[PDB]
């Protein structure tokens, strides 16, 4: 009977929709995780470093109340 | 078309099994990113408390110094379906692993606006007693 | 290593000096001292898990930091205060973070203002239920991120109000509240997908109209039927719109029978469908 | 119709998640580009901190 | 506390002294002492949300800083002013980023440049609408971030550009730059997913090329059937190119709309597909 | 340039001065000047992987600043010195540990604590095999995380805790550990998927339970076949605790068996799964 | 404001000082001048799109500032330089990374030195094509991060050494590599189901063995059956085994075609199995 058939056409379809949307907000989050990846690695970088021009900075400011 | 409609939708279920699995070999790049994210956070934060002091000590210095189609079809799905003990493997480690960070990058941005300013404090109280 | 001892101690130096012991100068040198105590003292409170003690403790050290003059790291005091009587088992978890907004509110530093007021709502809502005061902190708060241009954050605080707008029976105000956060969300294809939900839920929110509305929010939604997303948006509020206009209450929560298949209904959700399929028998068994 | 609206909505549960990862996921985004600017404005200072606590050393010491 | 008197005396105090007032030294600490005082009172400007009235404060505050000797904290102040006036009703939001890039520019500091410059040329769009400057602007930056070896952002910004490229007739230039925001993807196995979606974009832009500019870019893409990520790309591109070579409007009509089947169609696809629409009806009548 | 001439140099500086070298002021500049020597030693050690030198020059590098009174970036390298001595050869890879947490503890800082003190059980586990003490910092160290209101990191470590509670005998603290985790996780739509798995595995931990704690568990659970996630839960549960009411070692064997292809048994689930097939054994003989 | 100018004035000051010019004290605060000239210099050339200028300027200021003793902002520098000479047109880029890293290993900073070291063996390999030195380089550095507990960016390294090991015909090598870093990734949950692939790819690498090396590394293997990943692995393995001990490179060049389906094969896939193509049918004329 095509009434049954056909009925479970219309609910794969539309299974198939809902699915290939959800996966595209997969790809776009690997994408979204990358940039951040790379936008942390220059923040990191910056503050590391900014408190190694600091701990020089302290190590003086205590050797000059000595 | 029967199996035009029962073989296209399951043509695409099987489009499908690989997408959440592609989908998810790229999520796990966001596990392993957002695990090694969290790592070099944790010495930003130790590079954060270990100024918070400096400065302390800095600015008390100053002021001492001022002074089987459809069998294997589930399996397909079936397998799509599993992956969601993968995509629950990281939606949820990592999305409180964001609460965590953020609640302590705003500490961390905090004390870095703070010592920016006892720092010009220090400076221009310097200043005047220079050489 | 004795808190008692701390407390007493930290009290005896905690007061503006006078007499011989001013002399010339006087004051932060001491204060903060007291400060140190007092937060050494929350510390073992805390390790004891008293924390009532400690969140007490942090209290005292938080104020007289405010009596030496450094509000930053003061109000942060008073923040650590909130996470322990939070944790704790007595109240004041709501006036720490009141303390702690005030200052970081008139310092200037408002992303964060709004960064504890979220939390403060979510607190005054979880907990005292006071639902009046805590909307009017999601807003302001939300006034502030949509200050800072942080829309998203903005976004999340407008839902958390509008959603709590519609369970105190403001629903037009929470539709209009959809409405904002609607138009405000398709300048970035990054939120194409989210823009249901909000459709749904501004259509659901009925002020008790005697039509539309709705079903001219559902109009005014753009939806393209070999959709796929969309297909948990309006085709069922089309159906749910007639279940109103016609004194049903069966092809209304029969419909919602069937939704609740294909998309699992949140608390959310039911509570308000319910509200409607009440008018719905009000206007029926009448 | 059995597997089908079985597997029908497996899925339309999966893609809430994702609206939610989305969006935790860009928050911080923009977050840590605040950092970004102020923990950088920060050493900026520090620059000067370094000279200034120097001018300090040599008046003092 | 008052706005106004702040004013009042940040002016009142903002003066090179000289003759009695000056004595022998002149005073950068009065000039900042200015500073913090327009600082505090565009601050409650923002707070009864004046904007208007704190932009033009902070931008006070700010061209004061720099007559003292800080343009760096001065610069986040001219950011501070743009924040104003942008989620204010007046404009100066331009000028005050051109001002506060001209500083971090000058200064070494290009991450940061760019981080606002992308703002700006966000602006100069959702705001001026000059897009002619703001594609300008979104490309000099990510100049800045391909020179930090930030490719991400150095991409986000590309596609910025070619993005609103084509939707400036400018197609070629367009494909251009999805071709190298293609080539300095595939190094890295983490944008092959995204990959294809550039070569679709570049494939349907078309500068009035009479041949087959696409069909060349469409088998120079590594596609496999097996890959069904791919079948989200080229496999309709084909299928447009034969019906573009046959100036069969039908065709390519047709196999959009089955492709809004499988793949849903964005507002820029849609847009360009109707395009390539007209560049056959109208190569039909014409 | 060699550790030896540094590790001896260091040990020649680090003493408080006397005579004319101490005229008035020794100070810890020496002692600090030591901590820089023996850290440039471990360093070149660290190089070489050799190690143990590196370790326990750090130790000494450690001590030395300890007497310079800097706690916090001694404990840090207290830190450096575990990361050494644990992917070493020798041990002290959790003494070095021990000291580095009385540090942050004493200090206030139990966020970086609770940092320190699952890697701590994670040694005690992975190594040493004391597994009774491993728990004891699994659990208090979601103590600390649960206070700092980290919810997250909490329930990361009393996974922990149940997890190897179960492996000792400890069901029905397991159980139990299992329901407060799960509690403290349905106030957040954002574990809703993971908390099955919880009911799952807290209905299996039996401690030789014969009522229907399990079936009230299951029950507790709100499951929907259309809840699809659901499957990966009770669905089994039901049918092994029929199995397991009808005393057949065969059709629980079979039901292990049938699970194993929807979803794969872990370590955990397995150990555990036969301990109730020798429940079922056992209550055969009955 | 002119480059060529400041180059010639930091010159004219970069030498130890001496005469009048030393006075009584002098040489880094005469140095660092010249330093941050060449930086201002170096500002303006990558301005002025002189790249090749900027870098050479700022390996100048580099290079004189260790002639401070400050590797630190040094080897900083000598990264900007890289910035530099990487987005320009002449060579070095290699040079002052490898100046970078002599500095920030020596210094102790391993975790950054590792952040340079990856980037180098990734120049080493995309542009000179010195695979030699280049899995040198990823080895070195994922030891380092071996060292630092990171064991993610570890593997990731370790990944790139083997995948270009076998290469370089170190099928051998290669295996091992993918055993060791495959025995430490299952203790790591957040990576068993990529640890497929790894055995798959040491079953895949032969050293010219004509015994079952890879029969037994299948074996090895865990998998059971109804696996959703598994199936991406061994499963495929053992027919490529059996058509191997039977000389039939007719079975194994269908089941390559075949499985490049439900898998499909990168680059690295094809070029083994080319390699494994050969071997039977040079079994077969022999």
């Amino acid at each position: 009977a095509l009434s049954e058939i056909e009925t479970r056409h219309s609910e794969i379809i539309k299974l198939e929709n809902s699915i290939r949307e959800l996966h595209d907000m997969f790809m776009d989050m690997a994408m979204l995780v990358e940039s951040q990846g790379e936008m942390i690695d220059r923040i990191e970088y910056n503050v590391e470093h900014a408190v190694d021009y600091v701990e020089r900075a302290v190590s003086d400011t205590k050797k000059a109340v000595k | 078309r029967a199996d035009q409609l029962a073989d296209e939708s399951l043509e695409s279920t099987r489009r499908m099994l690989q997408l959440v699995e592609e989908s998810k070999d790229a999520g796990i790049r966001t596990l392993v990113m957002l695990d090694e994210q969290g790592e070099q956070l944790d010495r930003v934060e130790e590079g954060m408390n270990h100024i918070n002091q400096d400065m302390k000590e800095a600015e008390k210095n100053l002021k001492d110094l001022g002074k089987a189609r459809e069998n294997e079809m589930d399996e397909n799905l079936e397998q799509v379906s599993g992956i969601i003990g993968n995509l629950r493997h990281m939606a949820l480690d990592m999305g409180n692993e964001i609460d965590t960070q953020n609640r302590q990058i705003d500490r961390i941005m905090e004390k870095a606006d703070s010592n920016k300013t006892r720092i010009d404090e220090a400076n221009q109280r310097a200043t005047k007693m220079l050489g | 290593a004795e808190a008692m001892a701390l407390l007493a101690e930290a009290e005896r130096k905690v007061k503006n000096s006078q007499s011989f012991f001013s002399g010339l100068f006087g004051g932060s040198s001491k204060i903060e001292e007291a400060c140190e105590i007092y937060a050494r003292a929350a510390n073992m409170f805390k390790m004891a898990k008293n924390w009532s003690a400690a969140g007490n403790a942090f209290c005292q050290a938080a104020q007289l930091h405010l009596q030496l003059q450094s509000k930053h790291d003061a109000a942060t005091c008073f923040v650590d205060a909130g996470n322990a009587f939070k944790k704790a088992d007595p109240q004041e978890a709501i006036n720490c973070l009141m303390r702690a907004i005030e200052i970081y509110t008139d310092m200037g530093r408002f992303t964060i203002a709004a960064k504890h007021h979220i939390s403060i709502a979510e607190i005054y809502e979880t907990e005292l239920v006071d639902v009046e005061k805590a909307i009017a902190h999601y807003e302001q708060s939300a006034d502030y991120y949509k200050g800072e241009e942080s829309n998203s954050s903005a976004n999340k605080c407008l839902l958390k109000v509008a959603g709590y707008a519609a369970q105190l029976e403001q629903y037009q105000k929470a539709i209009d509240i959809y409405e904002q956060v609607g138009t405000s969300a398709m300048d970035s294809p990054l939120l194409k997908y989210s823009a249901k939900d909000y459709f749904f839920k501004a259509a659901l929110c009925h002020f008790c109209i005697d039509m539309l509305n709705a079903k001219l929010a559902v109009q005014k939604y753009e939806e393209l039927f070999p959709a796929f997303s969309d297909s948990r948006e309006c085709k069922l509020m089309k159906k749910l719109l007639e279940a109103h206009e016609e004194q049903n209450v069966d092809s209304y929560t029969e419909s919602v029978k069937e939704y609740d298949s294909i998309s699992r209904l949140d608390q959310w959700l039911t509570t308000m469908l319910l509200r409607i399929k009440k008018t719905i028998q009000g206007d029926e068994e009448d | 119709n059995r597997r089908l609206q079985q597997t029908q909505a497996q899925v339309d549960e999966v893609v809430d998640i994702m609206r939610v990862n989305v969006d935790k996921v860009l928050e911080r985004d923009q977050k840590l580009s605040e950092l970004d600017d102020r923990a950088d404005a920060l050493q900026a200072g520090a620059s000067q901190f370094e000279t200034s606590a120097a001018k300090l050393k040599r008046k003092y010491w």
